[PDB]
């Protein structure tokens, strides 16, 4: 249809837009990452590195991992390969980067604060 | 029909299709679901003993964060479908309310301790065996008959007052520490009701006049309105069960 | 005159603090959704 | 005593009533069961009421 | 526990826990901000001819005075006594090597005081009020009193 239309308005089309939030999710996501690992590689300022916002950004982690599930599911019945390909491989990053944050809070256990 | 092209609302009828299908028909998830509760049963039957738990309150610790995220896992799972549904439902709110009430204590601090801890899990361990079908008539028929036991059970508690006003003429300050404080008394007629081991009271107002005195009438008195009322007891709740269990038989 | 006393005490064996916990429940949950999700997807996918 | 159960393993009438009281195991069972996590619930129910305590 | 054993480090209390442990070398407390990072500027087991464990960050670095064991070479220059290796108290603690152990959560763990009077040892009286305090600015310790 007049895609244009679809991008018209009072809502939009199906899914799509949802799936496209998980990757904005792991724009964030990713910087967040770096600056992690660059304040603890080279400038060490503990003082301002994210041991503050821990569980929080994990919590909005597990709704973008499901986010993206949910979009592939709710994209894949269009038939066309595309689509497909885009979702799974949101869905591929998204786990990646999942686990990478884990290892990497899992490793970094000593610096918090301490119960 | 021939339904030449399917719709939207087909395609969300479709997928929830699929989405009862997993986990509510097929045998496997709720045998992996059993599986992993019978295990942390086994680690509660594994507690109430140190020499155990210093080897084993990390793994508790971790099994605990476990159990409790499948469960609130299947929880968002049954609110996927409408949260309307979950919260109109007879059984949904009990397991509803138990991962709300450990989710709370786990997280926030709580006074809660084991005795909340572990018979949340136990609740939560006999709403997963009844699911499994060689029980679950039984425990329906129960939850048939408890609103059959309420009318016996106000009948029984307001003949006990009526006749326990008779009882407390004669008690209080005088073979007292069980007759007397008037809801320790209404107990103390209560385990005599009971039936068992009364003859601790009965030596407990023997030797009023040594012979007959009060020792004769208010001992025979009670007695007959015990056995009467333990009778009238026990054939009420039988007769009870069985007109109720007629209704699982029909 | 000042009565005063020292002593010195070692603890270890910490079992975790909040975030271990925190990072293997949600991997174990992540882990049985993605399980589910890939059956999920395969049959889905292999019906058509 | 064993021994004794073979003894009484005879007597088709005692059969007779086996059978009409066999198809009970499955209910007594349920029952059994029931009592069981029952049992279980006041168990640490009590434990933590009364042991955990230690006065 | 014995004096051999102190000397030997290497005693359990017949159920598989050591209930003597070596400091490492350069140890220094953990802080607030992490158990990895020393900001409490008092050293144990100090030598200074071996490099410092778990100094990176600048406030760690910018901390922790050797008192005794100074820059007289190292742990067998500066020289200790066996005084120096049972004294408890602070400033003596660039030679404090062996230490006890605990459990993690202890519990009701007894600090008795006794007060010798030139005739007898006798316990701290209700007129004696005592104050508490840690040489290391921590606080994840508590007090049962009545
Ligand atoms: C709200 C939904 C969309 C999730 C987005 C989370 C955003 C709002 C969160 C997650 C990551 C967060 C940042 C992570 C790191 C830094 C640097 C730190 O020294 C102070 C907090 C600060 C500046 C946070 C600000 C808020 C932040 C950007
Ligand atoms: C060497 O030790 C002495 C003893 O206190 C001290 O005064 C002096 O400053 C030290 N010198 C250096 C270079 O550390
Ligand atoms: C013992 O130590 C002191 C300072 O701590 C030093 O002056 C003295 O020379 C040392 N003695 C020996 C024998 O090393
Ligand atoms: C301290 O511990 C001792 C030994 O168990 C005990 O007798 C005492 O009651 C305790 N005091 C307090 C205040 O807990």
């Amino acid at each position: 249809m007049r895609w244009r239309d679809r991008i018209a308005v009072l809502c939009f089309p199906p899914g799509l837009m949802l799936t496209v939030a998980a990757l904005i999710l792991f724009f964030i996501h990713m910087g967040v990452f770096a600056s992690d690992v660059h304040n603890f590689c080279v400038i060490h300022n503990y003082d301002h590195m994210s041991f503050r916002y821990t569980v929080v950004l994990i919590f909005s982690q597990v709704i973008s991992i499901g986010w993206a599930a949910m979009g592939s599911l709710y994209a894949e019945m269009t038939g066309d390969k595309f689509l497909r390909c885009f979702a799974l491989t949101i869905l591929i990053l998204n786990g990646a980067m999942f686990f990478n944050r884990l290892c990497l809070e899992f490793l970094a256990i000593n610096y918090r604060e301490e119960r | 029909d021939v339904m030449e092209k399917k719709d939207a609302w087909d395609v969300q009828e479709f997928i929830t299709q699929m989405y009862i299908k997993q986990l509510l028909r097929h045998p496997a998830f709720q045998l992996l679901l059993a599986f992993l509760l019978l295990s942390n049963a086994i680690t509660i039957a594994l507690r109430t003993n140190s020499y155990l738990g210093q080897k084993h309150y990390e793994l508790f610790s971790t099994i605990d964060d476990i159990v409790l995220t499948i469960l609130i896992c299947e929880v968002l799972l049954g609110w996927l479908n409408g949260f309307w549904i979950f919260w109109k439902d007879g059984w949904n709110i009990l397991n509803f309310a138990i991962v709300f009430i450990l989710f709370m204590g786990f997280f926030i601090k709580q006074l809660d301790m084991v005795a909340i801890t572990y018979p949340l899990r136990v609740l939560r361990l006999v709403h997963v065996c009844m699911a499994v079908e060689p029980l679950a008539r039984i425990i329906k028929v129960i939850l048939q008959s408890m609103p059959d036991l309420a009318n016996v059970m106000a009948l029984i508690l307001f003949f006990m007052l009526v006749f326990s006003v008779f009882g407390v003429t004669l008690f209080g300050a005088f073979v007292p520490k069980h007759f007397q404080n008037m809801g320790v008394a209404l107990y103390t007629l209560f385990i005599c009701i009971t039936q068992d081991g009364w003859l601790d009271i009965y030596t407990d107002f023997q030797m009023d006049e040594r012979e007959y005195a009060m020792e004769v009438g208010g001992a025979i008195y009670f007695a007959v309105f015990i056995t009467l009322g333990a009778f009238i007891g026990l054939n009420l709740f039988v007769v009870v069960v069985t007109t109720n269990l007629e209704q699982m038989m029909k | 005159c000042e009565l005063s006393e020292e002593f010195q005490i070692y603890v270890d064996e910490v079992p975790l603090p909040f975030p271990g916990h925190a990072l293997i429940a949600v991997a174990t949950s992540v882990v049985l959704g993605v399980l589910i999700f890939i059956a999920f997807v395969f049959q889905l996918r292999n019906i058509h | 005593s064993l021994r004794i159960l073979k003894l009484i393993s005879y007597s088709r009438g005692i059969r007779t009533l086996i059978i009409a009281v066999g198809e009970t195991v499955y209910t007594v069972a349920s029952v059994l069961t029931l009592l069981f996590l029952l049992m279980f619930v006041f168990a640490i129910l009590g434990f933590c009421l009364f042991g955990v305590t230690d006065r | 526990i014995p004096p051999e054993d102190w000397i030997s480090g290497v005693h359990k209390d017949s159920q598989g826990f050591n209930m003597i442990k070596t400091l490492p070398i350069n140890y220094r407390p953990p802080s607030h901000m992490g158990i990895s990072i020393p900001l409490t500027d008092n050293f144990y087991h100090a030598d200074p001819s071996k490099p410092i464990p778990r100094n990176q960050f600048h406030k760690s670095k910018e901390t922790g005075k050797y008192k005794q064991c100074a820059n007289v070479t190292s742990r067998a220059m500066c020289n200790c006594s066996e005084h120096q290796k049972f004294s408890h108290a602070v400033a003596f603690s660039d030679c404090k090597e062996k230490v006890h152990r605990f459990k993690f959560p202890v519990t009701q763990y007894p600090v008795v005081l006794e007060i010798f009077n030139e005739r007898d040892k006798i316990s701290a009286e209700p007129p004696y009020l005592v104050t508490m305090t840690e040489v290391n600015m921590r606080k994840n310790w508590q007090l049962k009193h009545n």
